[PDB]
Order: structure tokens, then sequence, then C-alpha cells
RNA sequence: UUGGAUAAGGUGCCUAAAUAUUCGCUCAUGAGAUCCCAUAAAAGGUGUUGGUUCAUAUGAACUAGCCCUGAAAAUGGAUGGCGCUAAAGCGGA
């Protein structure tokens, strides 16, 4: 049997706990020596803890984790309770969860910030000179409008 | 500590149910009654298109459960007061003085004269929102009304303290208003 | 703590926490300006740390009142005197730290035109369990007397209205850059936008 | 001059209860519990003394 | 009943006592279920309180 | 591999017999399973089980061998049932708790963690009476039970851990436990 | 004497070192806080947290942890102080 139009209501229903730990949420581990890493949840195993994975696109292995040590992202894709580390990875590859990730607000900054990081003495010389170009344009405009 | 537990309040007809941060207001026929809940993490949540709302709380012992269930009947409360009002019924019974009960400043500040005869004035001051009305069937008893469960109730229990005596045997003394009936209008 | 002088907002931290964390940057070297200090939580249920107060007041100079235990009820001042028992105060360095600690109830002449800073490690909301009892500092004072809460609330009020004001006006200003980065991000050069681009900006 | 249910409805209130046979606190005719801490909520409790 | 009573009784001696019923038949060294079998192939002579049990030894 | 979060407590099936003796020459042996932080600890949870049991002891018996063994799949959840006796500062008791986990060794930790702050029992107080993998039919515990619901679902509602190098003292603007 | 690495103990600040991680347990209208050590008991507790034994998801009886009562002295007042409750308490790892 069919809803018509309360499927439209149940869609824009807001619900106070969005992300729920449950198999195939993203999650980023925040502590440990893997941190700023993406892992997948694959099993839970108590109140507190749960078995992640990290899709061999990944570097983290699959692990017990206290939950306390993961923050959960907006992202999800549906799998079987059971699914081994390759199944996990043929779904996420497919699903392309990760780019969406990456378009996400919270995942392009990540981005940005891994650049920078990474960024040799003169492209941030060369970036630098950008902002001032940039400014010295923003100011005329400010200028002009003045 | 309990993973899931869930509470369903049934919602009446002519009620307009807005709730936001656990601060619930509910509108009907008889006012508008505001009361938070902010004091116990639950995440109560309203289902407009149909009726009902559901409160929820996620882990916690049964003292969660316990909570959550209080919410629950308050909710519930909180809807019968709007849909109709609260009629706290209290009989005054003296044993050789007739209590003199006299209601001013629209149907607030009951006066009550002539207690066991001390020829003094208790006053009794309603809470925000209550009227205190007379018999028109009896002789003796006193309504209290006003939507919200609870300030009706609060103020019958003033008026009961005000009543009582003191320092004399309470099981021969039985000179007093009490609450007799506790219905809805 | 290698700024100037920091601001610290109290509202919504816990009392205890809040004053070890300030102590030791003073100690350090550091300027710092406790601000709103009537808005600084209790762990223990209100009634008990009345009774602490109480306490704490009974304890007196039993031959001359006018030495001793000080009891300084203003919460601001309560702040200033944690702060000074998870210090040194008694040798000079202590001494110097402590002077550098600056409270005030509300927010003044110039620490509302200031950033005001938060501490996450000594916040309430970070550090209790939302089925405990906890106490609002300025309340609590009111109650061991202090007069002057009703007041100090107008007055956050009225410091609230300018705020928004300003804020508004600040929020104008940030969608006008904005604007006008739009604009002049095609009027700069192609290789050097690709970059900025490419580094977030 | 009390009119026998209303003297009734005085007794449910006045007289029908509990007492605590350590603090002497009023409880409801049907409890098992002190409530009151400072007898550390004892189980001892008798019926409200009647005449 | 017997227990309500050691529990009473127990009020009045110091320290910490504990009341334990027994799976013994009465003070007797026997479980029950091993005095009723006994008594079943009559190995077992009772005096008073006191019970002595044939052990296959003294002579006939 | 996390070297924060591991306990190191392991399995070691331990086999030893008393020496020979010319009156005794075919001794029996007697093997266990014990929960130990390492072999030499469990060698000597060993020893002292065999003293309590038998007529045995390190002095006049002799270790055959020490295995060590590995969770068959350590990434499997598993519902354990646990035996155990304590010691209190009153008396003796035996009980029976439920743990689930991921490998035998993670329940013992668990459960020397709960016997501690539940109980205020001691590891030295305390001696495992078996541990067996409980099929879902037959979990009695309600902690348990409810974890092996089917479609379970959960919110994260802990506080996040940040790291001790993103951690700082002062915040700009007040952080949020909300999350989402 | 210099450098190192520890011991006992600690690591919120005083106070050098964790507002470390990890799993529990505690809320106290006179909490608790580490050998000697600077006190607390019998008896309770429909406080909560585990258990055990029974009976027909309730009713029992028990049991032990923490907590509460029992718990009253004289200058003011002392886990060393400040404080601390998602502990900076208690039991661990
Ligand atoms: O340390 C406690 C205490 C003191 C003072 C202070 F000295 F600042 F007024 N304030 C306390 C407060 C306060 F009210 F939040 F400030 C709460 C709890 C205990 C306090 C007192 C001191 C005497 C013995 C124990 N209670
Ligand atoms: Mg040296
Ligand atoms: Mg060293
Ligand atoms: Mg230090
Ligand atoms: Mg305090
Ligand atoms: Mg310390």
């Amino acid at each position: 049997v069919e809803l018509t139009e309360e499927e439209l209501y149940i869609s824009k229903k807001n619900l106070l706990f969005k992300r729920f730990v449950e198999p195939g949420r993203l999650c980023l581990i925040e502590y440990g020596p893997y941190a700023g890493k993406l892992c997948f949840i694959v099993d839970i195993v108590t109140i507190t803890r749960v078995i992640v994975d990290g899709a061999f696109i990944t570097g983290v292995p699959r692990m017990v984790i206290p939950l306390k040590r993961l923050k959960l992202l907006k992202e999800r894709i549906k799998i079987n309770k059971n699914c081994k580390s390759g199944f996990l990875r043929k779904t996420v590859n497919s699903t392309k969860v990760l780019e969406e990730f990456n378009n996400s607000k919270l995942g392009k900054k990540m981005i940005i910030k891994k650049k920078r990081d990474e960024a040799t003495d003169f492209e941030r010389f060369q970036v630098y000179f950008a902002k001032r170009e940039l400014k010295k344009k923003m100011t005329t405009i400010k200028n002009k409008k003045n | 500590k309990t993973i899931v537990s869930t509470q369903k309040v049934l919602i009446p007809e002519g009620v307009k149910v807005a709730i936001n941060a656990r601060k619930v207001t509910v509108s009907g026929k008889y006012g508008t009654l505001r009361r938070s809940f902010r004091h116990l993490p639950i995440d109560i949540r309203l289902n407009k298109l149909k009726k009902y709302i559901k409160v929820v709380m996620w882990f916690g012992v049964p003292d969660s459960l316990a909570c959550i269930r209080t919410v629950c009947t308050h909710l519930k409360n909180m809807f019968t007061g709007v849909t109709k009002k609260f009629l706290y019924k209290m009989r005054l019974v003296h044993a050789h003085f007739p209590i003199n009960s006299n209601i001013v400043d629209n149907n607030t500040r009951i006066e009550i004269r002539n207690y066991l005869g001390e020829k003094s004035v208790r006053f009794v001051k309603a809470l925000p929102g209550v009227v205190i009305e007379k018999s028109p069937n009896v002789k003796d008893e006193i309504y209290v009304s006003g939507a919200d469960i609870e300030n009706v109730s609060l103020t019958a229990a003033l008026i009961h303290q005000s009543v009582l005596c003191r320092n004399k045997d309470i099981r021969k003394f039985l000179d007093g208003i009490y609450v007799s009936e506790v219905t809805t209008v | 703590m290698y700024k100037k002088e920091y601001v610290i907002d109290c509202k919504g931290h816990l009392l205890g926490r809040l004053a070890s964390l300030i102590a030791k940057e003073l100690l350090n070297g550091q300027r710092i300006v406790a601000v709103r200090c009537e808005d600084i939580n209790i762990s223990g249920s209100l009634y008990r740390n009345k009774l602490k107060y109480q306490e704490f007041l009974r304890l007196r100079t039993n031959t001359n009142p006018k030495k001793g235990p000080l009891h300084l009820r203003e919460p601001s001042k309560i702040l200033w005197r944690c702060v000074r028992g998870m210090l040194p105060h008694k040798t000079y360095k202590g001494q110097l730290a402590l002077k550098k600690l600056k409270v005030c109830v509300g927010m003044p002449y110039p620490y509302d035109k200031k950033k005001k800073y938060v501490l996450p490690s000594a916040l309430r909301a970070f550090r209790l369990k939302k089925h405990r009892r906890y106490c609002r500092l300025g309340t609590l004072s009111s109650r061991v007397g202090w007069n002057y809460d009703t007041l100090v609330k107008k007055n956050e009020v009225l410091r609230k209205q300018v705020s928004k004001a300003y804020y508004k006006k600040k929020v104008n200003n940030l969608n006008e850059k904005k604007e006008i980065k739009t604009e002049a991000l095609n009027l700069i050069n192609p290789e050097q936008r690709q970059v900025l681009e490419n580094f977030g900006y | 001059a009390i009119e026998p249910s209303l003297a009734q409805l005085a007794q449910k209130y006045n007289c029908q209860k509990l007492i605590c046979r350590k603090c002497y606190a009023r409880l409801h005719p049907r409890a098992t519990n002190c409530r009151n801490k400072k007898c550390g909520r004892t189980n001892q409790l008798r019926p409200k003394k009647k005449l | 009943k017997a227990c309500e009573a050691l529990r009473r009784a127990k009020y009045k001696f110091p320290g910490r006592q504990k009341v334990f019923v027994s799976n013994k038949w009465g003070f007797t060294p026997f479980s029950k279920d091993e005095y009723q079998q006994y008594k079943k192939k009559g190995r077992i002579i009772s005096d008073g309180v006191s019970c002595k049990f044939i052990r296959e030894k003294g002579p006939l | 591999i996390d070297n924060s979060l591991n306990t190191n407590i392991h399995q070691y099936h331990i086999v030893g017999r008393a020496i020979p003796t010319a009156k005794d020459k075919n001794p029996n042996v007697y093997r266990m399973c014990i929960f130990a932080k390492n072999d030499t600890n469990a060698k000597s949870r060993f020893w002292y089980f065999m003293k309590k049991i038998n007529k045995l002891k390190k002095s006049n018996g002799e270790l055959l061998a020490c295995e060590q063994i590995k969770e068959r799949f350590p990434l499997r959840v598993k519902n354990y049932g646990v035996l155990l006796r304590y010691d209190s500062r009153t008396g003796t008791h035996n009980m029976y708790k439920e743990f689930r986990d991921t490998t035998k060794e993670g329940a013992i930790a668990q459960l020397y963690s709960e016997m501690a702050g539940r109980h205020r029992a001691r590891a030295s107080s305390i001696n495992i009476i078996r541990i067996s993998e409980i099929s879902s039919s037959l979990v009695r515990r309600p902690h348990i039970k409810q974890l092996l619901k089917r479609r379970l679902r959960f919110p994260a509602l802990h506080l996040p851990t940040l790291q001790k190098e993103y951690r700082k003292k002062f915040a700009s603007k007040r952080p949020s436990t909300y999350r989402m």
C-alpha cells in the first residue's frame, strides 16, 4: 500500500538525529594512529565499540574501535551486515561515495588543508601573490563603488 | 542501558500542538499552555500530517525511561487541559462554624473567613490563569478550574494549606476544605 | 597563550576547571580578562552549592573578622578567589600572575569590542552529563546576597541588542566583500586564478 | 454537624495514613517505606492511630 | 520459622553471623538423599538424635 | 596497528604433568586454557590451578606444552558467556556474565574491567571458570540481547576526542556537542 | 660535577608530568580521594548497580559494590588548598 503524498512529508520531516552509526556509514577517524582517515562501519561490537574498515582505497585495516574515536559523516552506502572487505571496496567504488564526500563542504575543506600542508614555499608565495592581486582588484572595485 | 525507548502520545482532534526544543506549546479551546522539558535529554517529535506525538530516548537507565514516561504523562495532561478545563471540586467540611468563602478579583484570590471562629481573614491567591468558582448545585463545594492540570492542583493545595488547623487533635477536628473530585468540565 | 590579552567569555563554563585553565596561563605569562562572570556554572546542585558557600562564610576569624577570610560574594570576585587558590600567590611570581588576571561581571567598556574566547575543555556542555544538577553562579551569588543581579542581566540584554545591530552590519560587509571577490576573480590572471581556486581561496 | 460522606472525606486526608516508626512522618496509607532520608528510608511503618 | 528464629537470635550475638540451611538430614553427617538411601537398604541405626552407620567391620 | 587500544591478555593452552616416580611410572597429564597477560604468567596460573585441584606443585611436575592460542576469526562479533568464581571482602561467589566481543581475549579483558568496576573485584580474586560462545537463542542477559537486534541503528551522542594537536585551550566559537 | 635513564610516587592547577586513552561503578539537603595516618560500628535502606537461588515477565528471597541513614563538642577550617561530578571520586586496564 502506497503513501501518495505522505512520502513527501516523510522526506521533509526534521529529524534531530541524522547520521546513525550503522553498517555502511562513512566515518572520519579522529583519534589514534589513524586520524583524518575515512573508514566504514562494518559490524558493531557493543554500545561503545564498533568494527570499522577503511576500504583498501584508504590506509586503515579492519579493526575494532571505540565509537568515541569516530565522527559520523553524512554519507552512507547500503551493505549486507556480514560484508567482507573486498565486497565493501567493490560497493563503495561503484557508488562513488568518496567522490561525493570530497564534493561535500567538509571533505573539500579537508582537501584544502592537505594541500596547504603539502605546499612548497614557492607555491605559498604564488598563493600570496594571487591574494595580493585580488586585494588590489578588490580595492579598486570598492573605490569605484564608493 | 537500553538502546531505544519510545512513547506515543496521541493528540486530540481540536488541539494546536507546537514544539521546538522540548519547549512544548499547546493551543486549544480554553487557552494556551507552554511548558519546557529541557531538563531531560529527550528528542520529542511531532507528527502533524497524522495524529500523535512521539517521545523517544536513546540509551539511559530505567531512570531515563521513567523520565520519558513522566514527560508523556505531562503532555497528555496538557492536551486534556487544552481540550477541556480541569475541574477540581473542593468540599469544605465544618464541625461548628460555617466557613465563609468569598471570591474576588475576577474569580482569583479566595478569601476564607470564620474558620473555627478566629475572626481573621485567610488570603489565598490562585496561580496564573486559574478560575475559582462556588457551588451552583450543592451548598459547600468550590470549583478550581483552568486548563493547566498542574496550576489548578497547586492552587487547590494552597487553599487546603490555608484552611488546615494547627496545634490540636487532627483526628477530632475534621474542619477544612478538601479535594473531593478531580474531573474535567 | 602568546596573545597580548585574552578575553574569556565565562558563560557556559564550569567554574573550577575554568579557574584551573586560567591559572596555568597566568603563570606562563598571559593577561586574562574573565568577562561575563555571572553565567559561570558549578557542577553541584544549586542548594548544595549554597550550603557550601554558607559553610565557607561561617569560617571567619574568631578574634577580629576585619582580617581573616574575606567572603567576596560577587561572581567575578568568587572566580578571582578561585583562581588565586590555584596559584602560588604568596610568592612574587604568583602575585604578578594574580595581578595579570582581571575579572568582570557582564561586559564593560573595552571588552565588548574585543574577541571573546571560550575554553572548550572547561565547558559545562562538554564536562557534565545532562542528567546531573548544575548551578548558575549569578543565582548562587544572589542567594548569598549580591543584589546587583537583575541590573546586570538588564545591562547584558541591552548590550545584546547593540551586538545584534553591529552583527547585522558585519554580515552585510562580509556579503559585500564576497560579491567583490566574485566580481574580481575574473579580472585577475587565468593561471593565478586557477592557483587561487586550487588553494581554497 | 459533619455529614457522613464529608466526614469520611476528611478522614481520608487526616486519618487514614501510615506513620514512620522512626521519624513520625505522615505517609500514604499504602506505603512500604519512609521516604524521609533521616530514618534511611526504613520499612518500619505503622498505621496512623485511629482513636 | 526455624530460619526466622535463628535470625532473631543472631541479633544478639556480636560480629557477623549467617543463617545456613543444610542439605544434611539433621545433625547427622549425611545428605538427605544419602540418608534416605541408607534407610532403604538398612545400613543405619538410629539411637537418639545421633545415628550409627554400619561400617562392615565388627565381629558377628 | 594501534598500541593504545590493545589489552595484552592472551589465551594459552598449557599442558603439564607431575614428574614420573618409580612408584607412579605413568602419571596423568592435565591440560587447560588460561587467560593471562604473558606466557610466564599463564604458566604460573596453571601451576596455581594444579595446586588447588590435584596433588601437584611446580617443583614436582614439568610443563609439557605451552601454545598461545590466537582467535580464529578476530573480526567476527561473537556473544561470549563467561562463568567466574570471585572473592569479596565478605566471602566467595559464583557468577555468570555475558560479553559481546570479537575475541575470547577481548571478552576476558572486558570482564576483568567489569568485575573491577562493579564489584571492586581485583584480578587476583577472580577465577575464570569457562568462556564459551553462546548462540543468539540462548542469550540470557538483556544488555546483549538488545545488541543482537535485527537492523540495529543508533546515533552517536559521544563527545569528540580531538587529537592533542587540534586540542587547544582557547577556542574561537563555542563548540557544539549536537553534531548531527 | 655534566648528561642520561629510572625508583617510590605522581601527571587539573598549586606542582615537573596526561583536563591521556580505555571499560565500569557512584549524586551525597554535611560525597569521595591511596601503606603507616591521623577513625568509625551493629543494624537498616522499594537509592541505584550487578549477581545467586527459586517460583509462577511479574512475585519472592537472598547476595555483594558503590551510595545513603545510623554519624553529636566545643577558635574558623581543612582529601594539604583551591576545586572536582562525560571527576581532578572509587575499581581496574
Ligand atoms: O571550598 C568551598 C567553596 C568556597 C567558595 C568560596 F570560597 F569561593 F566562596 N565557593 C564555593 C562554591 C562557589 F559557590 F561556587 F563558589 C561552590 C562550592 C564550594 C565553594 C567551601 C570552603 C570551606 C569548606 C568547603 N566549602
Ligand atoms: Mg643528574
Ligand atoms: Mg624520564
Ligand atoms: Mg605542570
Ligand atoms: Mg566549589
Ligand atoms: Mg591530583
